[PDB]
């Protein structure tokens, strides 16, 4: 059958640098390869067809090369907006030989200017206390690089009840956003007096607190 | 989007920018957070079909040839079949790269039935001191069908919109959060359960 | 969908040839060689009815099967070829040459103009090219080809699969001789289909390139007819214009199937035919034995 | 002979295809011309003085 | 470069940026201070050759066809044959303009035998007043093979390098001069005599 060995799975490169993605076909495909761009929560965007031809309206810094079994994709003068997952696909059709497959994909992430996070915390509503389940969310805004998230009630660390999802890199400054939420029942929410949420960016660390009454 | 393990589902192309019969047409699938996977193409004649090696007659393409639609049929579904199913037109009559991608249809296999979303107004309390910069938003949890739409006061101010991606809890339902910032106002709709509630401005 | 339709039509054309070849391939067995037998055995009951030439052609097909199997090891490479003429090397052993039909048209007339004309225009042009190729190829490889198990078909007819460019086919294999044109025009260079692939839609032909041999103690005398007058009338002797003499034996000859050059008569077989004793006695010198015919035409030598 | 093919099909596409491709196409054109011309001007033409 | 009147010489192409058999290949010659003259081309098949009207079998081309080289053979040489012999690739398989020129090989017919160069350190004396701008350099004379290479302290400072062209004396040997300028250091090599002396910094 037909398979596509795409390397590497993920890669890091600073803004203004060059990144190289490679796709390997099990069989000869005679320059019948395409390259797509896909950003999270979006449909793919065509970049290169026939291994070399650039799709209309695509910047020239995306350069494809290769023939037969080995192909490469090179992105020069890297920008923040370039961070996305990049796929390759074979549409080989001699007439008698059929070779169609997608690449595994390569996640590219561009190193922007380091930026400290601004930490926020949120209190539960009154209807939230009902049914005995309460979510308190702690969010971090405009930050890079990746940060660790920790919660601490009354001087104690918690391993369960937390779920966090991170937005895609902002296309202008390569900054991530976080939304960590913690859930427990209303009886244990009322028994503890105060909760604190700690965000850590290397040596730097940001904390946020809130009273039990009111916020 | 709702479907039962072992059930069947039928999807349709939503490209609608051309005559569907004159173009090369595949169905591309992408599991959440996974790579794109090609399922099945359909030649312009309408009888010859291409299938990946793994489908093995589990999926089937046809076209309405009158309403200008293309369908995909599914059987014996499993948890691995949960994905976004993309209808991709392919630039030409024959085999080729895709330059038009359909919006896609979310598909969720699960023993659970559609659950109405729980909307919470999260907000810094009135007791704390109000700064010049304020941050507000809504919270949506307790819903089983993946697709959510988060608009804000009918979307007249979207400069500070910051919607977050969904996440599963251990029980199988999702939850998201959205925050805004304005100088010192929220409607969330969930079509599968047909809930469009908006209160506490 | 043009290529799928073309594949279906070409399979419809090619399947009978493959079955006809398989009739002999399946019923030809190569027993373990030894001193008792020096060849392969033909299943006469399984063949059923066959001429001598057809059985000899089946033997030739067997002898081809070895190099045919060697060539078919490169099947994946054959499908990947995108040039009109290509040379295949893997171990410097039996270098395989591959001719592809319409590949030059795809490379020089459709791919270069793909930018200039619409996709539907290009598709229609491709379909037209394939259909014309089928219309021209059908005269040779259609139902007219009844016995594919035969090395009697000329290479010029065989080359219709390659647009009739038998010069490219012959020069690619490297044939070279003073009598190249004499062998070509006398229908002495022949080919035989030795393999048909219905999945990959390619065939392997074996070119038989002979050498001309002068038949010793034999010549062919020509007579130039001229009208002669007798009894106030014009007449023409009704006599063989070409007489074959071999070992001083007079016989007729079927010149029509031979190539006549100024120096010699070139034939792809012995076309000698018997002559009645009266004609031989007249050529011997009994002029009253040769008939004559009235000349009424205004133009006669 | 073949001058129209040189002028309308090979020189216009010399930019578009490789030099080896163009050379092979030219050789193919000449060989096809020889294959078709041989039936009339080959050894079949025994008496050119006619 | 050394050769005797009436002798023979064999040269080789130094292009080495492609497969030599697939390209049109001439040998171009240029007498010192004279115009370019075409000697002989070689078709890709390797048997057919083109020759100018004046050679008349005096020169001959062949290729090694294994080491990817092309040779030129010469006989009955005279003083007019003294020139730089260029191997020029010609853009295509057939007749065409040249877009790649080989570096060329100097050829000198002469009764004399290779002579080692005489290197002199010319320099304004220490007695005269030293100005802010100083000019230094070397001098090479007394050598018979034309090619000279003038480098300077292994070439780490080439901003003020000013090498001059060679000239013949009446006896047949050459001489050149090179000057530099720096703020208040020379190696000359002559390969044919294999002299690479460098002293008096
Ligand atoms: C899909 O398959 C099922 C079972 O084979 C069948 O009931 C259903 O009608 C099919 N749908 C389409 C659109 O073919
Ligand atoms: C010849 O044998 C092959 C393999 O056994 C079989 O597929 C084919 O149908 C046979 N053909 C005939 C004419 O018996
Ligand atoms: C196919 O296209 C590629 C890229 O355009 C080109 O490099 C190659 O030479 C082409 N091959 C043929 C046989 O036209
Ligand atoms: C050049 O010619 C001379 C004399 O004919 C001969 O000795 C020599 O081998 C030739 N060199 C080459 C490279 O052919």
């Amino acid at each position: 059958t037909g398979v596509m060995t795409q390397t590497p799975a993920s890669v890091e490169a600073a803004v203004g640098g060059t990144v190289t993605i490679k796709c390997q076909a099990s069989q000869n495909i005679i320059s019948s390869l395409a390259w797509y761009q896909q950003k999270p929560g979006q449909r793919p965007k065509l970049l290169i067809y026939y291994a070399s031809t650039l799709a209309s309206g695509v910047p020239s810094r995306f350069k494809g090369s290769g023939s037969g079994t080995q192909f490469t994709l090179t992105i020069s003068d890297l920008e923040c907006a370039d961070a996305a997952t990049y796929y390759c696909q074979s549409y080989y059709y001699s007439g008698i030989t059929y070779g169609n497959a997608f690449g595994g994909g390569t996640e590219v992430v561009v190193k922007g200017d380091p930026v400290a996070p601004t930490v926020l915390i949120f209190p539960p509503a009154a209807d939230q206390v009902a049914t005995g389940t309460v979510t308190i969310v702690c969010v971090a805004n405009k930050y890079f690089p990746d940060v660790t998230v920790t919660w601490e009630v009354d001087g104690t660390t918690q391993t369960t009840g937390i779920e966090n999802s991170k937005t895609p890199q902002n296309s202008a400054d390569c900054t991530y956003n976080l939304s960590s939420t913690l859930t427990l029942t209303s009886t244990q929410y009322n028994s503890h007096k105060e909760y604190t949420c700690k965000v850590t960016q290397g040596t730097t660390s940001v904390v946020q607190s809130f009273s039990r009454k009111n916020c | 989007g709702l479907v039962k393990p072992g059930g069947t589902l039928t999807l349709t192309c939503k490209a609608s920018g051309f005559t569907l019969s004159s173009y090369w047409m595949c169905w591309v699938r992408q599991a959440p957070g996974k790579g794109l996977e090609l399922i099945a193409c359909l030649y312009t004649n309408g009888a010859t079909t291409w299938y990946a090696s793994w489908v093995n007659g589990r999926f089937a393409i046809s076209r309405s040839t009158s309403r200008n639609t293309v369908d995909l049929n599914m059987t014996s579904l499993t948890a691995a079949d949960t994905a976004t199913y993309f209808c991709a037109r392919g630039s030409g009559s024959g085999w080729s790269w895709f330059n038009i991608w359909g919006p896609g249809t979310l598909v969720t296999v699960s023993s659970g039935q559609p659950k109405a979303p729980s909307v919470f107004p999260l907000a810094p309390c009135c007791g704390d001191t109000p700064s010049s910069t304020v941050t507000l938003g809504c919270l949506v949890k307790g819903y089983l069908p993946e697709p959510v739409t988060v608009t804000w006061n009918s979307g007249t101010l979207t400069n500070g919109v910051r919607t977050f991606p969904s996440v599963r809890q251990s029980s199988g339902l999702y939850s998201l959060s959205s925050v805004v910032s304005v100088t010192s106002t929220c409607n969330v709709a969930h079509p599968a359960t047909n809930t469009k509630v908006d209160k506490t401005v | 969908s043009v290529m799928e339709n073309y594949k279906t039509r070409l399979n419809g054309i090619l399947t009978p040839i493959k079955g006809a070849l398989e009739i002999y391939k399946n019923n030809t067995h190569d027993l373990v060689g030894d001193v008792r037998l020096a060849g392969v055995i033909m299943a006469g009951v399984a063949i059923g009815i066959a001429t001598a030439a057809q059985i000899t052609a089946g033997v030739a097909l067997y002898e081809a099967m070895k190099n045919a199997d060697n060539i078919n090891k490169l099947k994946s490479s054959i499908e990947s070829t995108n040039e009109a003429v290509v040379k295949l090397q893997e171990t410097a052993e039996k270098t395989v040459y591959v001719l592809t039909a319409l590949q030059d048209y795809i490379n020089t007339n459709l791919v270069p103009t793909i930018d200039k004309i619409s996709c539907k225009q290009t598709e229609l042009s491709l379909d037209l090219a394939l259909s014309k190729y089928l219309s021209d190829l059908l005269f040779v490889f259609g139902p007219n080809l009844q016995d594919p198990v035969s090395n009697s078909m000329t290479i010029q007819a065989i080359s219709q699969a390659f647009g009739g460019n038998y010069e490219t086919l012959l020069r690619t294999l490297g044939y070279a001789t003073e009598d190249f044109d004499d062998l070509l025009e006398s229908d002495s260079i022949t080919g035989q289909i030795i393999y048909v692939d219905l999945s990959s839609y390619y065939i392997i032909v074996r070119v038989y390139f002979p050498i001309l041999t002068e038949i010793q103690q034999a010549y062919i005398q020509e007579l130039l007819p001229v009208s002669f007058n007798n009894d106030n009338s014009e007449w023409i002797s009704i006599v063989p214009n070409f007489i074959l003499v071999r070992n001083t034996l007079i016989s007729n000859i079927e010149i029509g199937f031979c190539l006549i050059t100024k120096r010699s008569v070139i034939c792809n077989q012995d076309y000698a035919t018997p002559m009645t004793n009266n004609m031989r006695e007249c050529l011997t010198g009994s002029t009253e034995k040769c008939p004559r015919e009235l000349v009424v035409s205004s133009h006669v030598p």
